[PDB]
């Protein structure tokens, strides 16, 4: 997207299957998993290991 | 600083005093709770009730692991689409919910309330016709409903069900012993 689209106008006037829509969408996942990575730290600890096991 | 009411400042200190009181006053008519040790027909149940609020907050831990990966994953998408348009009220505490998933104390605070449905659906789209990120926003929300209203809360009652089920033997010495104390 930052090689092909850079045209400048307002968000909502872009097209609903934009790359950069997409990207996002994708980042957020991303950032979702990321996020739940955490619960396999958890395992080390006394206390909250074996309710997540 | 000793003129209309609406005209106060939201941290006026006679306000925070209003407040305050009012949280001690939540606070200090729950202590009737622990006067109920004495009782034999339900000082047991209480002291139950006392015993397996520990696991409880264990759950809770899980429960905000959650709730700050799909809050967090909401607000890095839709925030993005903050409009402000000159509402009357803004936020999920208005007659029509908007800017829910604006910043991350609103989408935390929009997906605590979602799990006991306060929340309507009209709060997944957006006001311009961005279809791809209104589904997957949909979809994220309704993965953490999901989640928090399937899996960890009936989790959390499974788990309820063997704690009281272990501490119902030991239940008699444990009441007895708080109301010695
Ligand atoms: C995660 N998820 C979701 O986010 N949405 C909202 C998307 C925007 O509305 C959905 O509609 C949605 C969804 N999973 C769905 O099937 C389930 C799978 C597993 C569990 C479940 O639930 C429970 F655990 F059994 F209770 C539901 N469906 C329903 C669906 C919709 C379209 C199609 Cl083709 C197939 C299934």
């Amino acid at each position: 997207a930052h090689n092909k689209f850079h045209d400048f106008a307002d968000r909502k006037d872009w097209d609903a299957f934009h790359p950069t829509l997409v990207a996002e969408g994708l980042f957020a996942f991303a950032n979702v998993l990321s996020y739940l990575r955490l619960f396999f730290m958890y395992t080390t600890s006394s206390i909250l290991g074996p309710l997540q096991i | 600083y000793s003129n209309p009411r609406e005209s106060w400042d939201m941290w006026h200190p006679t306000l925070v005093a209003e407040a305050l009181f009012a949280i001690a006053n939540i606070f200090s008519s729950l202590r009737l709770i622990s006067l109920f040790t004495a009782n034999s027909h339900l000082g047991p149940l209480q002291i139950s009730l006392g015993r397996m609020l520990l696991d409880i907050l264990k759950f809770l831990f899980i429960y905000c692991l959650v709730l700050l990966a799909f809050a967090n994953g909401l607000n890095q998408l839709y925030f993005y689409y903050e409009e402000t348009k000159g509402l009357t009220c803004k936020g999920i505490r208005c007659e029509k919910q908007n800017n829910a998933f604006s910043t991350l104390f609103e989408t935390l605070q929009s997906l605590f309330w979602s799990i006991f449905g306060l929340i309507n659906l009209y709060v997944t789209n957006v006001k311009a016709q961005h279809e791809f990120t209104e589904f997957v926003g949909a979809t994220m929300f309704g993965t953490y409903n999901v989640i928090s209203l399937v899996v960890l809360l009936n989790m959390l009652i499974a788990m309820m069900n063997n704690s009281y089920q272990l501490i119902a033997d030991h239940a008699d010495i444990e009441w007895k012993f708080a109301r010695t104390k």
